[PDB]
Formats: structure tokens, sequence, C-alpha cells
């Protein structure tokens, strides 16, 4: 009963104590406030689905059907290092686009936050926005010391 | 550390966003401990009237301050009648990351107690119940997993079915002879290759030890069509070809300087008698013809760090994959080597680079092609992730 | 059954010993 719950925790603690595994958890689920819109909406595939397959209302199809769709959309680029670089600086422009937008995009963040901190410490820790700074698009975060953090590494609440 | 991890994070989230153009199938699972080894068992269960088939994977653990295990896990893979949402990587609503087989969760079926980390684990072709394992104590261990309990003894005690001796140091190279039952090769840090004929107490001394290398012997593989032939690669930057019929086991039949740095892995083509590949710490994959090893047929250069594993596709003579510490798994099409490509395309790599898997967040220790589901690959990485994935059919067709 | 593990908490009572770690990591990473 509680023996089982405890054994589940032993398994969880063994993954999380490993720092590479620990950072994978950040990569998989941790999206800051400004990045959530950039990733949680429709992707280009879902956009193209909606626009060039307007009578397709289901989203549960077979590999073959999915294949017929992707062959209509043409061959993708190989995920080169150049490709990720072009995608990375597109992400930098999408961020500023969201930024100067300050109408269901996130509001600018005494807001309690979860922030990425590195070096000695290396988790996501809670704290307060001590100071906002639209200059370098950063926040001062005081942790439950004070650090200047990019906005794409700060999550509200 | 911040600059490297910001690039990795964004490039990983970018990859997820793009995963619907690139995969017929992507499944992300988190192991308790990272695995250094991964291999598809050859059996598949195809239940009557289901949209999934059942596959089995040989994995192991890598942990220093807990007990280790040889692991047999189960995977449910979709077939052609399976309907799933391929339109986006799900990470919130399911039990694996990505899209594909609803039922496609990895399940631990058997954990067997092991002496330290599982450096490598391979099943015997002539009897897939028999897995050989490479230990840090330098022994090679043999298990029939059907004769061990599903739950391992918590005392942690390792009781191999056979214990193969001959090495004085640990290693990673392991290869069963696909045309002679029970003939196993092993490559070790002790500079030696060890041979056993386990169709021979529970301890077995090596039948034969080959001593040509002068540094860590990284990898060894049997030739897949010639029962006497096998290859080896070592930290002496050499590829060596050995004939078990020869009376001299201190000198190979052939010995070429293969790369400009350590050579980590090799693999023979399952369709050609003459073709093989090596991967190197020099970030290269080299192609070789046995009829003249005096220089590479071809060098595949797109990797950005040490390559630690290469495997031919079991379904396609001209398809080859390689894996490295650059966190990438590359798939090559040999038939595309001289091809013309657009200047648009050339920025992403040579025409023989078929596909780049950017799904892994750390170094990839090992991967296996599925022998029953063409183009499906299982790959494991040092951050505990095990990914089961399949490149978009769109990519390897026209 | 809620535990604290490295500045984040997770109720492991909704899971079982057979649950794979992927969905448990998610609950560990999610917030309020």
């Amino acid at each position: 009963d509680k023996k089982a719950s405890q054994k589940i925790g032993f398994r969880l603690r063994n993954l999380l104590k490993l720092p590479k595994a620990h950072k994978w958890c950040i990569y998989e689920w941790f999206y800051s406030n400004i990045d959530k819109p950039l990733f949680e909406g429709d992707n280009d595939f879902c956009v193209c689905l909606k626009e060039s397959f307007p009578n397709l209302k289901t989203r549960k199809l077979t590999r073959v059907e999915w294949g017929k769709i992707r062959r209509l959309m043409g061959k993708p680029r190989r995920c080169s290092s150049a490709f990720f670089e072009e995608e990375r600086s597109a992400l930098k422009q999408k961020r500023q686009k969201i930024r100067l937008l300050q109408d269901e995009i996130p509001l600018p963040l005494g807001t309690k936050v979860t922030a990425r901190l590195r070096g000695v410490h290396d988790g996501l820790f809670t704290g307060q926005i001590d100071a906002v700074d639209t200059l370098n698009a950063t926040y001062r975060v005081t942790f439950d010391g004070t650090h200047t953090i990019p906005d794409y590494e700060v999550l509200s609440n | 550390d911040a600059v490297e991890e910001r690039v990795i994070n964004e490039e990983y989230k970018i990859w997820k966003k793009n995963t619907p153009f690139l995969y017929d199938l992507v499944m992300t699972h988190a192991l308790e401990w990272p695995s250094l080894t991964a291999q598809w068992l050859p059996d598949v269960t195809r239940p009557e009237g289901k949209d999934f088939s059942i596959h089995r994977l040989v994995l192991g653990t890598h942990t220093s301050d807990e007990q280790n295990h040889l692991v047999i896990a189960s995977v449910q893979l979709p077939n052609d009648d399976a309907q799933f949402d391929a339109s986006h990587y799900d990470s919130e609503k399911g039990e694996f990351g990505g899209f594909g087989s609803v039922s496609g969760k990895i399940e631990i079926e058997i954990k067997i107690n092991h002496e330290g980390e599982v450096n490598r684990a391979r099943y015997m072709p002539q009897n897939p119940c028999i897995i050989a394992t490479k230990t840090p104590s330098s022994d090679v261990l043999v298990f029939d997993y059907t004769k061990h309990p599903s739950k391992p003894d918590p005392s942690g005690e390792c009781n191999p079915d056979l214990r193969l001796r001959g090495h004085q140091k640990e290693g990673y190279g392991l290869s069963w002879n696909p045309n002679l039952s029970g003939h196993l090769l092993s490559a070790s840090d002790d500079h030696t290759i060890c041979l056993w004929d386990i169709s021979a107490g529970k301890v077995v001394d090596a039948k034969t030890i080959f001593t040509g290398h002068t540094a860590v012997v990284e990898d060894v593989s049997w030739h897949l069509l010639h029962e006497s032939l096998f290859g080896s690669v070592a930290d002496d930057q050499k590829l060596m070809i050995w004939d078990t019929r020869s009376n001299n086991t201190s000198k190979p039949s052939h010995s070429v300087d293969a790369h400009t740095a350590e050579v980590n892995c090799l693999s023979f083509n399952p369709y050609s008698e003459f073709i093989l590949a090596t991967g190197s710490a020099d970030k290269t994959v080299a192609l070789w013809d046995l009829r003249n090893l005096k220089l590479k047929l071809h060098s595949f250069e797109s990797h950005k760090d040490e390559i630690f594993q290469v495997q031919w596709s079991p379904h396609n003579e001209t398809i080859l994959a390689s894996s490295g510490t650059d966190r990438r798994l590359n798939v090559w099409d040999l038939s595309k080597i001289g091809e013309e490509q657009s200047p648009e395309d050339a920025e992403d790599g040579p025409p023989e680079l078929l596909f780049i898997h950017g799904g892994h967040t750390a170094k990839i220790s090992d991967f296996s092609w599925n022998p029953n589901e063409p183009w499906v690959i299982c790959s494991v990485s040092e951050d505990n992730i095990m990914q089961v994935w399949q490149m978009a059919e769109n990519i390897y067709n026209d | 059954y809620v535990i604290k593990l490295f500045d984040r908490s997770v109720d492991l009572a909704q899971f079982s010993e057979n649950t794979p770690l992927y969905p448990i990591c998610r609950a560990w990473m999610r917030n309020s």
C-alpha cells in the first residue's frame, strides 16, 4: 500500500539523481512563459493539415494514410546543424515578436516564479521577481540569492 | 555549461515541434538507469485481429551504487491498421513521449542479476534465449533468460549459466557467429580478442585468443556469410580481418590503418560478402571492400564527434546507420553517393546522408534496427532515454 | 502519498509500481 508508493519514489529518485537524466526532464516539459505560445499552439504540420486537407476532420489515421498526406506535403529537410541553426534564430525572432506584444498571449510577469538556475545549483527553483528589466529582456529573481535570468528560463508560478 | 545546455534545450524543443514531418513513429521512454546496450530480440507476436505487434528488447542497466540487471523489455508497435494521431509530439497525455502505438509502452518483463554494469548484451542467433553479456570484471557471461526468475533475488547475487574466461580487462565488443551455433567473439581493453565455442564446470576457458592489436580492442564482428572470417577495430587506429582456419593467431589476414584516430565499432554488410563499415573517434564512418582494403571506398563525414556504433539495415543492402557522442544518429543511403542535389539541399549534408535523428538529449550509447519492422530503430542514450522511432516513409521513397 | 524530491513534489499515489517513469517524471515537473 505505502510500501508500493515508496518503491515508486525510490525508482524516481534514481533517475532524478542522475544529472543528465535530470536535465532531460527540463528539456521535455519545462517551457517558460514566453516559449509556451511558441510551442503549445498548432505546429506547421497541424496548420498545413487544416489548410490543404480541410475536409479531413479526424486526426486518427494509419501510417499509410499519414504517409499519403506527407507525400503531398513534400520531402522534409534533413535535421542538419544548419537546419537547427536557422530554426534557433527563428526562435529568437518569434520571442521578440511575443515580447513587444507584451490577445491570449502571456502577460508580462512580486510574481512567484520557477526559474532555471545553473552552476553550483542546477535545478529549477522557486522565487520572486525582484526586478523586471525590459532592457535586456531579463528578470531579477530572488530565490526562496538574486540572479538576472532571461525571460525564456522563467516560468510563472 | 549554460551555453551548451541552452542550445541543446532549444534544439530539442525545435525537434519535437518538427517531429510530424520526420517520423512515421516516435516513442520516448525513460529508463530507471541508462542503458549502454540495446538489441531487438528476433521474435515478434502478431495477435489475431490487433493493430499492434509485440517485440522484445535486450537492455541492461548502468549504475555504480545500486545493483545492475540484464533486462528484457516489451514494446508494442503499431502495424498498418493502427490509427493514431501523428500530427504532434504528445508529452502531456500519454505514458511515452511522442506519437504512435497507443499501447506502445515499454514494459519490463525480466530483470536478471548482473555483476556490475552491462557493458553489452547480445542474443545468440541460433537460440535467441541465450544472451551473452560483457561485464566490468572482464568475464563474459551467458544467460538463458527462460531459466531465470522474472523477479531477481534482492541479495543481488549473479548466477550466470556460463562464465567465459580469457580476458584480463573489461571490454565492449561482442558478436555471435550467425553461421556456427555457439561460437562467440569478444573484444577487450586488454588488447585481445577472445573466442569461445560454448557448444562445449559452468566456467569455460577461451578456445582461441587473437593478439594482433596493440591497444584497446573496441569492437569485433563476425562476417555474416563466411564462418571463418571476422573483423576487429581498436584504439591502434587499425581494422583487422581474421581467419579462424589460420594457424597463426598473433597476426591477422589483413591489417589496414583505417582512420586517423581510435576506431570504435564495425559491422559487416548482411548482403554483400565484401562490404563492411567502421566508425571512428575521428568523426568519420569508413566503407571498405575486402577485395582491397588498401583505402576506403567512401568516408561519411557529417557527424560532429566520435562515432561509437554502426549497423547496417537488415532490410536494405545500401542503408547504414551510425551513432555518436554528437547526440545524433545518422542514416546513410549508399546508392545516393554520387548524386546531384540542390544548393538548398547541400547545406544539410552530402546526398548519401538519408536522415538525421535529433531525438536524443545526450550521447547515444547504442542502437538496433528492428529485424521485423523495417525502418524501425531502437536507440538509447546516456541520459536514461530509450527512443523507439521510425523515419517517415516519405523520406526513403520517391 | 506526496513526496518532496529536489525542490519539486509529486503525489505518487496515483501511480503503481509498474508505472513507467515517463509519466511520473511529468507529474514531478508539473506545477500547482
